[PDB]
């Protein structure tokens, strides 16, 4: 991004850690989400 | 040139205000100062 | 015209067909104003 001029949230989520690996191979691993917006509030669900 | 500010995703309060404050004028337009607890806003604005 | 007052203020709302005519000085919580009208003491008669 550029900058930002003017933000009304801000924000950050529970902390949580990652491999960060360089290899290759098959994803040992999936990740699922649903975004959504209901009645003017935002929404995430997840699953590993 | 006021300083307007924007007040968002928080909780404000009165009893914080006069307890040693002892300022000029405190007082409020179409709703008592003292129940500023039980109302709720949106969007709260800031200009000083 | 000044021999017309409407009330400024009271401790709460009245009921149906209730007239009150006594008269104190708003005071609210500790510091009772006993007629100085400093910071948190406010006149209840008002002029038109």
């Amino acid at each position: 991004y550029s900058s930002a001029n003017n933000c009304t949230f801000e924000y950050v989520s529970q902390p949580f850690l990652m491999d960060l690996e360089g290899k290759q191979g098959n994803f040992k691993n999936l990740r699922e989400f649903v975004f959504k917006n209901i009645d003017g509030y935002f929404k995430i669900y997840s699953k590993h | 040139a006021w300083n307007r500010k924007r007040i968002s995703n928080c909780v404000a309060d009165y009893s914080v205000l006069y307890n040693s404050a002892s300022f000029s004028t405190f007082k409020c337009y179409g709703v008592s100062p003292t129940k500023l607890n039980d109302l709720c806003f949106t969007n709260v604005y800031a200009d000083s | 015209n000044y021999n017309y007052l409407y009330r400024l203020f009271r401790k709460s709302n009245l009921k149906p067909f209730e007239r009150d005519i006594s008269t104190e000085i708003y005071q609210a919580g500790s510091t009772p104003c006993n007629g100085v009208e400093g910071f948190n003491c406010y006149f209840p008669l008002q002029s038109y």
